[PDB]
RNA sequence: CGCAAGACGGACCAGAGCGAAAGCAUUUGCCAAGAAUGUUUUCAUUAAUCAAGAACGAAAGUCGGAGGUUCGAAGACGAUCAGAUACCGUCGUAGUUCCGACCAUAAACGAUGCCGACUGGCGAUGCGGCGGCGUUAUUCCCAUGACCCGCCGGGCAGCUUCCGGGAAACCAAAGUCUUUGGGUUCCGGGGGGAGUAUGGUUGCAAAGCUGAAACUUAAAGGAAUUGACGGAAGGGCACCACC
RNA sequence: CCCCAUGAACGAGGAAUUCCCAGUAAGUGCGGGUCAUAAGCUUGCGUUGAUUAAGUCCCUGCCCUUUGUACACACCGCCCG
């Protein structure tokens, strides 16, 4: 609980940070420095089946469990950094990344700016598993 | 749908209408009588099916010329319409406005004419 | 995180999906507020003017 | 075994921006209650927050970001200093279009106060309207001379003047325009920005300048 | 019997070019060969912006984009109907097209 | 948030460039080199193409170091299957990278020898030169510069064409071939046996070059045409199909 | 065929799978064919009479283009040690 201050106007600010890959979805607010956390919870924990780790509905549930303690500790508002697996990995967003954002905005926290932060590399380190491609 | 008129029928309709327009009508009941007079049709169901489609045509024709049908009366009507011509439109109003070069087109064509200059700027492809 | 129940009225019947061909596309006037209008998928036989009871009230599908 | 939920222990500070910016009250951040076994100011002091220049100015500065690093602490107040400018991702990605030449030059330079900076610029050839080639590349000759011009300016424009004037400079984007003037004689160019600035070496301390800039 | 006069995809004046990795199989195909499709999309999406516009401070703001340039090897781009067999005749058309620019009221 | 290592130069990046080919995208400097163009410079046949000989030659592999980040030929694992030594997951090897030597091969494909002339339309584009009382960008006019339009070379190509070629697919070269003759070089004579045996040669090795026969057999093969059929794409249609 | 007696399994059917859109499914009797005798059959007929898609191409089957094919006794076909 608690609150940086009474502020019948402006809102105490943190960082939202969502990593959407396929097979899961992390939501995550931290202090705008980053060094200090605040309430995490993934799209995994709120369903069982592995196959359903990453589904938007789970993602919703997670952004809901997160926004709770967010507005329960002190953050009134949050600026978001959405992400993909990145690296040489896919470079496209995972499915419950949108769902998480809709869930927290809908929840009734506050939104501020957006950038994508997936790590794109001035390319190399050879991508995994070999030349002939995953065959399948 | 399930009732799509076949050519043997549709043909007869185009047919009669071409040679029968001023005789035929708006109404199923009468053409049906007319098909007895102006055509020899073997079964009554066919003759009915014919009368009926040709009426659907007459209903349509009498609301706008239809894609492939011609009758003497419709030819006469188009003929008269295809006369129109006003005060007339060019004028073009005192003085042609030229794009020059088109000015130099007359200038070096040995030709007097009315005038105006507004022709500059290049001029991209795509 | 959530609960409510939403009344929505059919504006326009879109066509049919499901490979089996058993789900009917629908457009819904939002009943409590007309200044809303969304696409939802149906189990039953639906015709214009009758009413859906939306759980989710965002979402807004497409194929499947 | 149940224990020590941590927010119920944490303390709040109000992040303060340098003077050249406009409004200056960045937001708030939480640290643990200082215990002798600890310096909440310790876990507080080299923190860096990245804020959008638009929030910082108020605007057209949608793209552009400034990195603000906490340089000291005074009771619920923490005074930050310029640490960098980058662009984001969307903006940068949006400039980079096919059929045009992408030109980059960067230079590393020491300011009047010591700071060592690596400072990048960027530009793209422009088709000019009555062109009817579809593309609009530049020649190799061109880019080599253009880059020299960009580099000469960036060193010229940072050598003279301290971290603050670079800042005061990068806001109205005066470098951009200057490049545009020195380069149109050589080849078109659409876009053009100093797109990033990287702090390489910091001078020693001095609260004096920091306060001059804050306070 | 040779099918495409272009063989694979456009080389002619080279004999070599570095290869890229398919964004699906993680395969491997020369960059001259390989279907490429740009992909620009809003951070938020369809429905969100309304809660995203209401929940935010800032007076408008006005949405970033994610930009990603995809590469597919032949089998993936076929598989997923990025591209589709075209008759002996249609194959010759390099061009591109559709009728409106599908951005909200398309298929 | 910083830092270390090794790797690699994304987006920009193209029927676009250069290089004999293999191949070649960070900055900047040095070093020599290569084509095109311009050129009322220089020589006076210097020249075309080639047994023998020789230079280069992706990858793997091999010799010894550096190095191993990344990924990973082998192996061991988890699944899947009737079987699975596989695909699929995981751990992970030599190896990938780099230096000095080997090795001489890739559907090293444009599957198309090289050189010269001649025969056909249009518009692109890298580049050079040339021309414009065309545009825009500047100062007091400029010298600038980028463009538009045209002309000419030589690039890689494209497009459309009952010239003409070809069995056709196709091809402005695969044209100028029975009306068979511009120069030169190489390889093939049904298919298998076979790039095999054997001798020579080169190689540290792995292997490379040259290269038979006995016997076997009546088609091997090419191209186009059409169905049949598809766990290829748009397809449909029916409660002998589903819902 | 009847009359009595003896009075079984079966207390809802796994893997599978047929057929069906309106007098239709299903219950229900009758008549004709076979026939000397013999109906659990077939073959119609009226009677009583719903549930349920109202469509689509997913599976299956067959024909529509385009496409690939070493197939053409045509995939129930013809490839390596």
């Amino acid at each position: 609980s608690l609150g940086p201050q009474v502020a019948e106007g402006e809102n105490v600010f943190g960082v939202c940070h969502i990593f959407a890959s396929f097979n899961d979805t992390f939501v995550h607010v931290t202090d705008l420095s980053g060094k200090e956390t605040i309430c995490r919870v993934t799209g995994g924990m709120k369903v069982k089946a592995d196959r359903d780790e990453s589904s938007p509905y789970a993602a919703m549930l997670a952004a809901q469990d997160v926004a709770q303690r967010c507005k329960e500790l002190g953050i009134t508002a949050l600026h978001i950094k959405l992400r993909a697996t990145g690296g040489n990995r896919t470079k496209t967003p995972g499915p419950g990344a949108q769902s998480a954002l809709r869930a927290l905005a809908r929840s009734g926290m506050k939104i501020g700016r957006i950038e994508d932060v997936t790590p794109i590399p001035s390319d190399s380190t050879r991508r995994k598993g070999g030349r002939r491609g995953r065959r399948l | 749908m399930g009732r799509v008129r076949t050519k043997t029928v549709k043909k007869a309709a185009r047919v009669i209408i071409e040679k029968y327009y001023t005789r035929l009508g708006n109404d199923f009941h009468t053409n049906k009588r007319v098909c007895e007079e102006i055509a020899i049709i073997p079964s009554k169901k066919l003759r009915n099916k014919i009368a009926g489609y040709v009426t659907h045509l007459m209903k349509r024709i009498q609301r706008g010329p239809v894609r492939g049908i011609s009758i003497k009366l419709q030819e006469e009507e188009r003929e008269r319409r295809d006369n129109y011509v006003p005060e007339v439109s060019a004028l073009d109003q005192e003085i042609i406005e030229v794009d020059p070069d088109t000015k130099e087109m007359l200038k070096l064509l040995d030709f007097g004419s009315l005038s105006n200059l507004q022709v500059t700027q290049p001029t991209v492809g795509m | 995180r959530v609960q409510p129940i939403k009344l929505a009225r059919v504006t326009k019947v879109l066509g049919r999906t499901g490979s089996q061909g058993q789900c009917t596309q629908v457009r819904v006037e939002f009943m409590d507020d007309t200044s809303r209008s969304i696409i939802r998928n149906v189990k039953g036989p639906v015709r214009e003017g009758d009413v859906l009871t939306l759980l989710e009230s965002e979402r807004e599908a497409r194929r499947l | 075994k149940k224990v020590v939920d941590p927010f119920s222990k944490k303390d709040w500070y109000d992040v303060k921006a340098p003077a050249m910016f406009n409004i200056r009250n960045i937001g708030k951040t939480l640290v643990t209650r200082t215990q002798g076994t600890k310096i909440a100011s310790d876990g507080l002091k080299g923190r860096v927050f990245e804020v959008s220049l638009a929030d910082l100015q108020n605007d057209e500065v949608a793209f552009r970001k400034f990195k603000l690093i906490t340089e000291d602490v005074q009771g619920k107040n923490c005074l930050t200093n310029f640490h960098g400018m980058d662009l984001t991702r969307d903006k940068m990605c949006s400039m980079v279009k096919k059929w045009q030449t992408m030109i980059e030059a960067h230079v590393d330079v020491k300011t009047t106060d010591g700071y060592l900076l690596h400072l990048f610029c960027v530009g793209f050839t422009k088709k000019c309207n009555n062109q009817i080639r579809k593309t609009s590349y530049a020649q190799h000759q061109q880019v080599r001379q253009i880059r020299k011009k960009m580099m000469e300016i960036m060193t010229r424009e940072v050598q003279t003047n301290d971290l603050k004037e670079v800042v005061n400079k990068l806001i109205p984007d005066s470098i951009g325009k200057d490049i545009e003037k020195a380069c149109q004689s050589i080849y078109p160019l659409h876009d053009v920005f100093v797109r990033k600035v990287k702090m390489l070496k910091k001078p020693k301390f001095e609260l004096g300048k920091l306060m001059e800039l804050h306070g | 019997t040779k099918k495409r006069r272009n063989n694979g995809r456009a080389k002619k004046g080279r004999g070599h070019v570095q290869p890229i990795r398919c964004t699906n199989c993680a395969c491997c195909v020369p960059k001259d060969k390989a279907i490429k499709k740009f992909v620009i999309r809003n951070i938020v999406e369809a429905a969100a912006v309304r809660d995203i516009s209401e929940v935010s401070v800032f007076d408008a703001y006005v949405l970033p984009k994610l930009y990603v340039k995809l590469h597919y090897c032949v089998s993936c781009a076929i598989h997923s109907k990025v591209v589709r067999n075209r008759s002996r005749e249609a194959r010759k058309d390099r061009t591109p097209p559709p009728r409106f620019r599908p951005a909200g009221a398309a298929p």
